[PDB]
DNA sequence: TCGAGAATCCCGGTGCCGAGGCCGCTCAATTGGTCGTAGACAGCTCTAGCACCGCTTAAACGCACGTACGCGCTGTCCCCCGCGTTTTAACCGCCAAGGGGATTACTCCCTAGTCTCCAGGCACGTGTCAGATATATACATCCGA
DNA sequence: TCGGATGTATATATCTGACACGTGCCTGGAGACTAGGGAGTAATCCCCTTGGCGGTTAAAACGCGGGGGACAGCGCGTACGTGCGTTTAAGCGGTGCTAGAGCTGTCTACGACCAATTGAGCGGCCTCGGCACCGGGATTCTCGA
């Protein structure tokens, strides 16, 4: 016979998949043998620095009484911290806004 | 009626407490003055108010006090403990600017034991310097984490300061199906409720050496002050321009019972308010409306809120209001011979018309 | 009469637009002046909508990031206006010419 | 109805580029800054648009998909996130 | 009528773990699947040409990890490198 | 005892056609070496891309040549263009 | 028998290498399987390019009386001009040196 | 071990470095801070480099990892490999 | 009398030397212990090739030529002709390096 | 508008060491067939772009007043340039040892390739709750007297 | 310092449409197996790095006098902000057409792959002339009177 199947997403405990990792890797011609060890070391990354992103815009928008997400609270989330700024320094996100920041020498005597 | 004489009697205690509490507000009031003033790691330190009248506070001889002092802790991460998330074990996520209490930590968690360590230290050096008023220290008592401050004024008052975490963060998981007050005061306020930060407090679980002075438990102070004082599904419900109900009134009963029970009987130690708060949170949401409880009935309201205890005695089940899965009368916590001689206390008293009130 | 002192209505405005996340430039022209400028390179081109969208926010952008340095270069002259001279030496630094 | 088209870029109103100022935080407008926003504006919408045309046509098509726009950005350093890819 | 690949069930599935109340408007979904592809690219061609440079012709983990390593800024380097290996763990005992 | 492949005849050559008297100093020679190293690389990497766009997954003499239009700045392109398109004409005929 | 070969440098007309090109291609992983045409154009391009900056550096070189060619001369052929210098406006030439320039304000009144 | 080298990087070596830059009149206050410039500068270029080494399993930077470790950076150099 | 030359006029023909030369204008030893000394934190006993100094230093010296140009800009446009610190945090604030 | 002086450019002679050509040879490019698939191409379906019409009203346009800011002129005084004399350490040349880079042989285990089958994930359809909006307030801030 | 005016934050009531979720189904991921070559490891060779010594002279360090540029202050006038009343055209909702994007079904030419053959390019030489260097003389640009 043959046992039953057991998607290796549950075998690594992630949430993101590992097969579909696995096919990008290999039809997108980055080498030309992939080993086995690799995606699931890729897809915990990933996996890790989504969880980052959505727990702080999340954080950012219950602060003012929102039950939704909409692309300023990324912006916000995203331009707030000290590492998260370098590692995107060039992307525009569309609909973000800006940071509110007025200089110190315009503000009235 | 006794009952009527009876809350005459625990409405005139107030006069008898009201004094020191006053001293205990004036010495605490300097104490943060002091705490905010030097510059240390407990800067921000603040007192938690959790109520002074007989309802909020626990039971107490009447010049006993307690505090809250809690602190602010960025972006902490909460690891389940037992089965029944009756415990808690607090680790940190990734700071960008450095972890100011990098050095508290043992290995990945943070030293509830060193924390208060220091607490204690700072409070000793402190209360040095109260001058005006003999205030010191008591001895520390192993096995308890409070900071018990002597007042001499010159009568002895006890206050127990115990440092309380405060945290911004989601509720967690467990707390999912707590607070079920739906169709009581509808969604929206519970949704208010659950859009504000919940406090951690340090706690020992009774299971073995390994992690003591490393667990904490949850606490929801706040919330319970709120819904206590916003408690009507009428906005004016006992409020200037409404209707008085006896739902405090029967809350006041039962646990002045219990504290009289437990005072004639010490077999009963392991029982505490909380237990009855949590019990009667469960009664006001089976029977939401205000009609229920007219004054004018208020010995019949509490005649149906001792049938429900005494079932929740026979069935050994009482789930934390917060806290689904949790059961506060569970074999582990409580005794089952505790509980068949409360019960036998209880009907006692209910079918003499409760002499221990005399 | 109520006027308002020079300079403070400025910076409500300032107050608001940077809270806000519309769009800035009407949209009718900026269709109009695309089309235009694509008449070059190629006849009879078909955009979709949502093209004309990613364009009109991807200028906003620049131009938006363009003023906020020009006027740290108009700071440091000692000044509190912007002029010509400001915005070709903020390019010229930031390599664009 | 091919019309072309002729004299649009005086369609970029003066209380446009005062908006998009007062978005950056400044606080006095000179009354030269708008043809120069101007000129400026046209070299880089030239500068995009020019590779998203090259490619549609190596695709043998003629609809300017937002696609097209995203690489044609993406390739100067300007990565777009909120519209495919 | 073909059907295309997204990772709209995955973002949602790791936000109902942070937040177990707070839902996701259609264009954050947008913004956040581009983040995803985005970041999934850059560390495959840096691997990928970091591989080819010491003339292997596979890629292991170790390569994935230093492409990891020469990529995230600071802290989040370390962090991100320690889930890594414990995953990687717990799969090679099964 | 192994061997490296450089570009420094082909060079040579090409110098001894529009200077037919002058030499080239070794670091000018490591110069142009490098110089043309890179140039291949940014063209294949660039029409590799492209050519991945819409699907295909072959090299036509068409993706080299938009591959050159994008890059090239300017007048170069046009010029560029032609000689290449000389060429492989020149190639196919025979 | 087999006729006499022919190299495809000589049957395109060039002078760079096609054969080399071309297992570069196939062997750096760019693409799953390369066209016949594109060697061909590829060094048709680079020998162009090549052509160009030696021509220009080579003029240069025999302005001051030198038979031989320096990095200096390299820097100068290739900041002079306009197109080139856009191609290459990151590149750092080893001792290459910068281009004689001073400001109009701080010469002498 | 090695202390206090930074100041090795003289007064002159700065006014040099200035002259050919095209100016004419340095202040008194630039030395400190351009120490500090290109201390920031090595910090990021050496650190790159000896990740690239560390992965080869070697002892010895070559010229080749520092030419990788630039070129990432946005800053090739042609003249070396 | 001795002959002296009025203030800012060797500073224009030092120019004009300088930027026609070629040769390095750090001295190599103090350079070299330099760059062991910052590796030293990152790695212990490591071993340096000479080129990987020399391409260090190549570097260096023409990213801080760069940086001298832009601020030298920055100075003559707020109507000076020295150079101050608060010109070059301007001049690297612009071009994204904070 | 001139002399006097210091710095630079040009020119002729000397020595050396790096660029340039020559010789084996060996490993990669070419010739010659074969085959299995990716790309070309015709034919069809139907979504999305373009074109237009009438109107309701929010934004642009033009103008008048005037006040704060840019620009220019003067002065003053301290900081940085030019030069000279002493002192420090960089450079150069030459040993001498040995750690580690590079190469060769060989073997074994990890990944590609196939077949089968069965569940996870995508298109689609539906209902209700979170947010947009309108209106009436209470509260915070700016200016002239 | 206050009052009066204007502007903005907050609370309450109402509609509506998008998002969160079932439901059906299909294609790609997992299990089970086999075959072959990439890389892992040991053993050896030899070159490039470190380390030191001793002399020679170039550059750095220090001190001094002084001319000039940075900075603060004051005064003047034009030009950009603020508010008001008029006029232009952008949204908006709705039709109506059709060009071209996208899909499907067949068939042909062309790039990979293999095997044998042979000459282009690379490492290792030798050799001499292009340039670095040296010393003298002619040209020139700056400064004070
Ligand atoms: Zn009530």
């Amino acid at each position: 016979a043959r046992a039953k199947a057991k998607t290796r997403s549950s075998r690594a405990g992630l949430q993101f998949p590992v097969g579909r990792v696995h096919r990008l890797l290999r039809k997108g011609n980055y080498a030309e043998r992939v080993g086995a060890g690799a995606p699931v070391y890729l897809a915990a990354v990933l996996e890790y620095l989504t969880a980052e992103i959505l727990e702080l815009a999340g954080n950012a928008a219950r602060d003012n009484k929102k039950t939704r997400i909409i692309p300023r609270h990324l912006q916000l989330a995203i331009r707030n911290d000290e590492e998260l700024n370098k590692l995107l320094g060039k992307v525009t996100i569309a609909q973000g806004g800006v940071l509110p920041n007025i200089q110190a020498v315009l503000l009235p005597k | 009626d006794k009952l009527k004489k009876v809350l005459d009697k625990l409405r005139l205690k107030r006069k008898d407490i009201s004094e020191a509490a006053e001293t205990v507000n004036k010495v605490v009031e300097r104490l943060l003055r002091r705490m905010q003033k030097r510059e240390s790691e407990f800067k921000g330190v603040e007192q938690l108010n959790t109520g002074s009248y007989y309802e909020h506070v626990k039971i107490s001889a009447p010049n006993e006090f307690d505090v809250m002092f809690k602190l602010e802790v960025p972006r902490i991460e909460l690891q389940e403990y037992y089965e029944t998330g009756a415990f808690y074990l607090v680790k940190f996520k990734r700071i960008p600017r450095g972890n100011p209490l990098s050095h508290f930590l043992e290995g990945e968690v943070l030293s509830a034991t060193k924390m208060l360590s220091k607490f204690r230290k700072i409070i000793k050096e402190e209360v040095k310097e109260i001058k005006d008023i003999d205030v010191s220290v008591e001895k520390e008592k192993p096995g308890s984490p409070a900071v018990t401050l002597l007042i001499r004024n010159p009568e002895e008052i006890s206050v127990d300061i115990i440092l309380a975490l405060e945290s911004k963060g989601s509720w967690p998981i467990s707390t999912k199906e707590g607070l079920p007050i739906q169709g009581w005061l509808g969604t929206k306020v519970r949704t208010n409720l659950r859009r504000e930060p919940f406090y951690l407090v340090p706690k020992n679980a009774k299971d073995g050496n390994s992690f003591q002075g490393e667990t904490w438990r949850l606490s929801f102070s706040h919330t319970e002050k709120y819904i206590l004082n916003n408690h009507g599904i009428e906005k004016t419900c006992c409020e200037s321009s409404g209707a008085k109900c006896c739902r405090k009134e029967c809350l006041k009963l039962m646990k002045y019972l219990l504290e009289q029970l437990k005072k004639e009987f010490q077999e009963l130690d392991a029982f505490c308010s909380y237990h009855v708060k949590t019990a009667i949170f469960h009664m006001w949401t089976q029977d939401p409306q205000d009609s229920q409880w007219d004054p004018r009935n208020l010995s019949s309201c509490f005649d149906k809120l001792l049938a429900f205890f005494l079932e929740c005695l026979r069935t050994e089940k009482l789930d934390h209001y917060f806290i689904p899965k949790f059961n506060l009368f569970s074999q582990e916590l409580i005794d089952r011979k505790s509980k068949e001689f409360l019960s036998k206390k209880i009907e006692y008293e209910r079918n003499n018309g409760f002499p221990i009130f005399d | 009469p109520h006027r308002y002192r020079p300079g403070t209505v400025a910076l409500r405005e300032i107050r608001r637009y940077q809270k806000s996340t519309e769009l800035l430039i009407r949209k009718l022209p900026f269709q109009r002046l695309v089309r235009e400028i694509a008449q070059d390179f190629k006849t009879d081109l078909r955009f979709q909508s949502s093209a004309v969208m990613a364009l009109q926010e991807a200028s906003e952008a620049y131009l938006v990031g363009l003023f906020e340095d020009t006027n740290l270069c108009a700071i440091h002259a000692k000044r509190v206006t912007i002029m010509p001279k400001d915005i070709q030496l903020a390019r010229r630094i930031r390599g664009e010419r | 109805h091919r019309k072309v088209l002729r004299d649009n870029i005086q369609g970029i109103t003066k209380p446009a580029i005062r908006r998009l100022a007062r978005r950056g935080g400044v606080k006095r407008i000179s009354g030269l800054i708008y043809e120069e926003t101007r000129g400026v504006l046209k070299v880089f919408l030239e500068n995009v648009i020019r590779d998203a045309v090259t490619y549609t046509e190596h695709a043998k098509r003629k609809t300017v998909t937002a696609m097209d726009v995203v690489y044609a950005l993406k390739r100067q350093g300007r990565t777009l996130y909120g519209f495919g890819g | 009528r073909s059907r295309k690949e997204s990772y709209s069930v995955y973002v949602y599935k790791v936000l109902k773990q942070v937040h177990p109340d707070t839902g996701i408007s259609s264009k954050a979904m947008g913004i956040m699947n581009s983040f995803v592809n985005d970041i999934f690219e850059r560390i495959a061609g840096e691997a990928s040409r970091l591989a080819h440079y010491n003339k292997r012709s596979t890629i292991t983990s170790r390569e994935i990890q230093t492409a990891v390593r020469l990529l995230l800024p600071g802290e989040l380097a370390k962090h991100a490198v320690s889930e890594g290996t414990k995953a990687v763990t717990k799969y090679t005992s099964s």
